[PDB]
This record gives C-alpha cells, structure tokens and sequence, in this order.
C-alpha cells in the first residue's frame, strides 16, 4: 500500500 | 476533573471546521468539473466523501501522541486494521452531536433527510446505517461526550487485534492506559451512570461489526464496478 506509506512519510 | 492523558488526547483532535470545509470544497469542484451526462451517483459521492475523510484520519493519526512514536510499518498495520471503524465512529459521533430525527449530518456539514438517503442506499447500507443510528440513540441517551469520544478513537486505533507489530507493547500500553483513563473519567464526571463505562465499551464490538460488514459490502461494490483512490487501497490491503 504505497499510498498509505506516502501519506505517513510525506513532508 | 480530567485525567491528564485524556487532555493529551484532546490536544490531538483536528480542527473540525477546517476538515469539513476542505472536504465540502473538494466535492464541489469534483461535481463542477463533471459534464451534464457524467455526474456522480449518490453512492459515488459518498465514496469520495469517505475517501477524503480517510485522508484527514491518516493526518490526524500521524500527528497524534503515541502513534507518532511507531515506525511507519507499525503505523500502517494499525490504520489498515481500523480505518473503517474510525469512519463509522466519526459518523456516529457526528449524529450524536448534530443529529436530528429523520436526517443524517454529513462530514461536509450538509443535513440530508433520511427518506432521501434510504431511497438510494439499498438494503445493505440501510441496514448498516440503521444499526449505526441505534448506537447513536444509545450514545445520546448516555450523554456521550467529547472526552469519551477521543478515548474510544484511541481504543479503536490501538487495537489488540493487530498482529505482527514491531512494538506491540506500546499498543498494549495505550489500550490499557486509555481504558483506565476512560474508566476514571466516566466515574468522576458521570457518577450516577454506573452502566456508562460498560455501555461505551460494548459499542466498540458493535462498531467493529458494522464497519467490517461495511468493508465487505464496499469490496463487493468495488468488484462489481461501482466504486471510483485511498478508499480502494485500504480495502485491498
Ligand atoms: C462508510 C460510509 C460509506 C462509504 C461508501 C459509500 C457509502 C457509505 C459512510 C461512513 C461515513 C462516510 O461519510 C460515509 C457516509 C455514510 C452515510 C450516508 C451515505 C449512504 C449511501 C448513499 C456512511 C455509513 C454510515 C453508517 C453505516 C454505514 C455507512
């Protein structure tokens, strides 16, 4: 689930 | 008095006007872009409404006490386990606070008559919404308040049902300490309602049942071609 990881990692 | 832990939880709540305004505006533009013949089915609008609510839920969690200490892989496992529960819990509390008989209050700030929704939603969603309304009525009779709501949010998020965690001990500790804080808070602030703490906890299995059944129905609708994003990613994972 790349989208959820991105939402948790993004600045 | 308020346990300090609950005060820390309250500190993490989103600015709800801003969350609802942003979602309302997103959906307005979406419909505006769409031509006369390609408007969204009401089910489709609700899907996008839920999708955008999920973005705000993820943003809330990642900034919250305790959750922000987890490695990202643990954060993902928690949210994948409870995302639908949080959507339903948020829906329920919105009706508790703003709900009037015969209508549903949406995350956009719109009030909609139940007779309109029930005409379009179909038997399964009507059943799940009606069961959710039974929880609303029960929680309003118990005087469910915001301190208890944020406790239940954290008890949903930090679920013992989640396996394969790197730091299962933090999840167990939060579950235990929020429980003790809720138990204390209800006792101090609602001394006459002996049943309140238990009636709150017993909503969590019911919300879990409603939300998991909701997930299975939405996965069906996706497989059937009825769904347009984050909502789909959460369903699959
Ligand atoms: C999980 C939902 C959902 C998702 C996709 C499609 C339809 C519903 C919600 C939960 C809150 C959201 O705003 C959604 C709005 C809604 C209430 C009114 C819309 C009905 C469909 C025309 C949800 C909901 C609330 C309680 C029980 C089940 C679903």
């Amino acid at each position: 689930n790349a989208l959820l990881r991105y939402l948790l990692d993004k600045d | 008095s308020i346990p300090h832990l609950i005060l820390e939880l309250l500190k993490c709540e989103p600015d709800e006007p801003q969350v609802q305004a942003k979602i309302m505006a997103y959906l307005q533009q979406e419909q505006a872009n769409r031509s006369k013949h390609e408007k969204l089915s009401t089910f489709g609008l609700m899907c996008k409404m839920a999708d955008q609510t999920l973005f705000s839920i993820v943003e809330w969690a990642r900034s919250s006490i305790f959750f922000r200490e987890l490695k990202v892989d643990d954060q993902m496992k928690l949210l994948q386990n409870c995302w639908s529960e949080l959507l339903i819990l948020d829906h329920i509390y919105r009706q508790v606070v703003h709900g009037k008989e015969g209508s549903i209050f949406l995350v956009t700030g719109q009030q909609v008559d139940y007779s309109i929704i029930a005409s379009q939603a179909g038997a399964t969603l009507n059943n799940l919404m009606s069961h959710a309304q039974e929880l609303v009525a029960k929680l309003r009779s118990l005087q469910f308040d915001q301190r208890e709501f944020v406790c239940l949010k954290f008890l949903v998020l930090f679920s013992l049902d989640v396996k394969n965690l790197e730091n299962f001990q933090l999840v167990e500790g939060v579950q235990e300490q929020v429980n003790a804080a809720l138990l204390d808070y209800t006792m101090c602030n609602y001394p006459q309602q002996t049943e309140k703490f238990g009636q709150l906890l017993l909503r969590l299995p019911e919300i879990r049942a409603i939300s998991m059944q909701a997930e299975e129905y939405l996965y069906y609708k996706h497989l059937n071609g009825d769904v347009p994003n984050l909502l789909i990613e959460m369903l699959h994972a």
